[PDB]
């Protein structure tokens, strides 16, 4: 049962360093080097170094020269991800160790571990309702509305429709940066049956202990 | 460096159906390269080892093949949990290097975009903020072009994408897009239209409305 435990995401400020844990177990922490590896949205994976728990201390790649230091310690079976300066390294990384001996090929990793740069503090979103303009209802069979969250901060948001009685035809969006993640999510529904029967989006925002809940009306 | 090429992002397949995903070391690795798969959230998984040997565990409908320059992943019969990512790797010559990765995606029938335009709420207006939304959802293939045009011209600055992967239940894609001005500027214009190009229409579906105007 060989397992590798990361630690929980850290949100540092863009300037700044953080270091990772990984908890080895299930086998002799010394008997295996570990492995780090980087994962950005736009980038994919990119190998960073190992480390010998027996002491062979390390290897880097080059393109994390000093940004990446790594460093163990026994007695615990624990790795460490130092990341130094940070502010464009935000990515998961992972904690990844070779299978059999003689491939080094990574055979078993750790879940991960999310870490974001920001200088935000913690921020309520607005949330705003989108209505098809002029009120009315479409002019088809079908009529979409929507709900925009922006200026919030940290991730995430929960976004339901109608306490969640409303779940067909529901799209809700990834956030996406910019300060104060933004996303939005659309419903859409039988056109006679708006603005006839209510649709209200339920937003929560664990961080800041704030809930919306903005019903959709016409408009001019 | 060695650089491990997947010249295609995505590949469409079906379930039940044979399908296969290639690399392309910069170099011979010979024999040392590795396939992982991965799923949304989670971390990669040991699929092959030393080009061709599966590892523990994996499912006889797993192959790999290769030796040198170029290699192919395999999966005999689709099914579906294994419309996923796949990864290259070679482990020959540090520093270690993985492919770009390939995604395999469910094939289905063409569906046109159901393309929603939403000008600025009065709410967000007075905040001084103007996001104008434009919703393209259940369309297949995921290729599509989105334009913004303002009076016309075609603006790229304060334009924000977001995208869901493909459905597990329809197999479509969806998206929004989202023109965020100041409300200044946004004042400052009088028509706003988004523009969806799809395989699924000779002319690009149109989306628009003017400030003021029902």
């Amino acid at each position: 049962a060989v397992h590798l435990q990361g630690t929980e995401l850290v949100k540092p400020g863009a300037s700044a360093g953080v270091k990772l844990s990984c908890k080895a177990s299930g086998y002799t922490f010394t008997n295996y080097d570990m492995n780090w590896v980087r994962q950005r949205p736009e980038q994919g994976l990119e190998w960073i170094g190992w480390i010998f728990p027996g002491d062979g201390s390390t290897r880097y790649n080059e393109k994390f020269k000093g940004k990446a230091t790594l460093t163990t310690d026994k007695s615990s079976s624990t790795a460490y991800q130092l990341n130094r300066l940070t502010s464009e390294d935000s990515a998961v990384y992972f904690c990844a160790r070779r299978g059999f001996h003689g491939s080094y090929s990574f055979a078993y990793w750790g879940q991960g571990t999310l870490v974001t740069v920001s200088g935000a503090k913690t921020t309520a979103p607005s949330v705003y309702p989108l209505a098809p303009a002029a009120g009315a209802a479409g002019a088809g069979s079908s009529v979409t509305l929507g709900c925009l969250v922006k200026g919030y901060f940290p991730e995430p948001v929960t976004l339901t429709w109608n306490s969640g009685s409303l779940s067909s035809g529901v799209h809700t969006f990834p956030a996406v940066l910019a300060d104060l993640y933004t996303l939005s999510s659309s419903v859409t529904v039988t056109s006679s049956t708006w603005p006839a029967e209510s649709i209200t989006c339920n937003v929560a925002h664990p961080a800041s202990s704030t809930k919306v809940d903005k019903k959709i009306e016409p408009r001019g | 460096d060695i650089v491990m090429t997947q010249s295609h992002k995505f590949m469409s397949t079906s379930v039940g159906d044979r399908v296969s995903i290639t690399c392309k070391a910069s170099q011979d690795v010979n024999t040392a390269l590795a396939w992982y798969q991965q799923i949304p959230g989670q971390s990669p998984k040991l699929l092959i080892y030393s080009a061709s040997n599966r590892y523990t565990g994996v499912p006889d409908r797993f192959t790999a093949s290769g030796s040198g320059t170029d290699f192919t992943f395999t999966i005999s019969s689709v099914q579906a949990e294994d419309l996923a990512l796949y990864y290259c790797q070679q482990h020959y010559t540090t520093p270690w290097t993985f492919g770009g990765g390939t995604k395999l995606e469910i094939k289905r029938a063409d569906a046109a975009p159901t393309v929603s335009i939403f000008p600025p709420s009065s709410e967000q207006l007075t905040s001084g903020g103007a996001s104008v939304v434009c919703f393209l959802n259940n369309f297949y293939p995921k290729d599509i072009n989105v334009k913004w045009a303002i009076d016309g011209a075609e603006r790229a600055g304060g334009v924000l994408n977001s995208f869901t992967g493909q459905d597990s239940k329809d197999s479509t894609y969806s998206m929004s897009s989202t023109l965020t001005l100041t409300k200044d500027e946004y004042e400052r214009h009088a028509s706003y239209t988004c523009e969806a190009t799809h395989k699924t229409s000779t002319a690009p579906i149109v989306k628009s409305f003017n400030r003021g105007a029902a």
